[PDB]
């Protein structure tokens, strides 16, 4: 069970693939389609992290649980850099 | 103060078979009546265990003392609780906790206020009892197979409200609390498949 | 930082054995807290090389998965099965992101799973350690000085009776 978040042109390959791939747009609906996404098993999301700055509440609130694995990733364009931020403080958090 | 260590408790149970020790804490929960089973205590135990068998011919005397087991791991298991977290580990352990939480809710918890709880009957005080610790290894019976616990708490949570109602039901249809035992054999033969 | 007065006798060596296994979860959780961040620190260094290869991989260019997930002891842990010119390249490029940035879901979620609950167990510790049992320590002292002083206190009136 795996869904994919972001731009059509860069995401809709994935549909050769059994993968739900959604468009979404916006700020609270992106959660929406996650909320849905959540109720359902899909153990792996991916998401254009150009889609993630918008509802960065519903990955954090779900970042606790297992279910679903919400995976940041660059669109066609570029990422915003989530990787550079979320591996910096986390690992300093703990230690 | 219910500083038991004063001259009147002390001598008093050097001359006793029996203590009910009560303590402000249950008082408070408003957990009637308020007898502490963690260290109350009778030395009449053992045979009134073996008189009570041989008349109501139910194996009492094993069920009590497992009865009591299960609060015993539900005093040690709440120890961690404020350490580790409810869902940190031993989730087996957690229908202790939640099947040892209807001992003291619906079992230990007599309000002598109420028409039909002021007095339970042996024979109704059996079923109660009976009722709790079938569920107590059914639910031991699902885990072992492998059927997740929160699955089986909603189906207690439908049966579950029964049993909390158990108290109230009248003596002379004790069959109620024996039927929803039957109840209770039935779920996880629905809810495993 | 005196919690509030309690005063029993027996309560005093209760209170005595609630320090010691105060103690024993401190301890507890103290190497428990290096053995989780033992695994931690390992999976970052796996962590942040998938993440940037995955990021270059991805810009220049029935099929499920079941996830059981494994278990070490605080949070449980994911394991990842997946159970089945131009043109050609940038769908094989994409076909080349599959294997790994799968990958990268599975070492990117282990440690944040493992890098939240190392912060509730700093807590728990720190929690444990500056309140819990120095609020236990100056209790039992305070307690001892009052039956200290409630003992002789007696004793004294106790010389007046028998000098009646």
């Amino acid at each position: 069970k795996i869904g994919v978040v972001g731009d059509k042109d860069s995401v809709s390959p994935f549909r050769l693939f059994g993968f739900d791939v959604q468009h979404g747009t916006t700020k609270t609906e992106i959660r929406k389609t996650i909320d849905e996404m959540a109720k359902n098993e899909y153990g792996v999301i991916y998401i254009t992290e150009q889609c993630a700055n918008l509802v960065p509440e519903t990955i954090e609130r779900y970042k606790g649980q297992l279910t679903p694995a919400i995976i940041l990733i660059p669109s066609h364009q570029g990422t915003l850099g989530i990787g550079l931020e979320e591996i910096q403080n986390s690992v300093e958090k703990a230690v | 103060g219910g500083d038991i260590s004063e001259p009147v408790t002390q001598n008093t149970l050097r001359v006793v078979k029996v203590f009910w020790g009560l303590d402000s804490s249950l008082a408070q929960k408003r957990h009637f009546p308020s007898i502490n089973w963690i260290q109350s205590y009778s030395l009449y135990s053992t045979e009134v265990g073996r008189y009570m068998d041989q008349i109501l011919q139910q194996d009492w005397s094993d069920m009590v003392t497992e009865g009591m087991r299960i609060l015993q791991e539900e005093e040690q298991l709440n120890e961690i609780v404020r350490l580790v977290g409810i869902d940190s580990l031993s989730d087996n352990d957690r229908l202790t906790l939640e099947v040892a939480k209807s001992i003291r809710e619906d079992y230990l918890q007599q309000n002598a206020f109420d028409d039909v709880d002021t007095f339970t009957s042996r024979e109704k005080q059996f079923n109660m009892l009976k009722v709790i610790l079938t569920f107590g290894k059914e639910a031991r019976k699902a885990l072992s197979l492998g059927a997740y616990f929160n699955e089986i708490m909603e189906g207690t949570v439908a049966v579950r409200e029964r049993i909390s109602r158990s108290k109230y039901i009248p003596e002379e249809e004790l069959a109620k609390i024996s039927s929803i035992n039957e109840e209770i054999k039935e779920t996880i033969q629905l809810i495993v498949s | 930082m005196r919690l509030n007065v309690n005063p029993t006798r027996m309560e005093l060596t209760r209170l005595k054995k609630q320090l010691t296994t105060a103690t024993r979860g401190h301890k507890l959780l103290k190497d428990k807290q290096d053995e989780l961040m033992r695994q931690f620190i390992l999976l970052i260094r796996k962590n942040n090389e998938l993440r940037q290869a995955i990021e270059k991989e991805t810009q220049t260019a029935n099929v499920s998965i079941s996830v059981v997930e494994k278990n070490i002891m605080s949070v449980k842990v994911p394991l990842m099965n997946f159970q089945y010119a131009e043109l050609d390249r940038s769908i094989d490029g994409f076909t080349q992101l599959l294997p790994k940035l799968l990958k990268l879901a599975e070492v990117e979620k282990t440690c944040q799973l493992m890098a939240e609950e190392i912060e509730k167990t700093r807590r728990r510790v720190n929690a444990l350690e500056y309140m819990t049992i120095p609020q236990l320590e100056e209790t039992i002292y305070y307690i001892k000085m009052k039956l200290e002083e409630n003992e002789r206190a007696e004793v004294t009136r106790l010389i007046k009776v028998k000098n009646m």
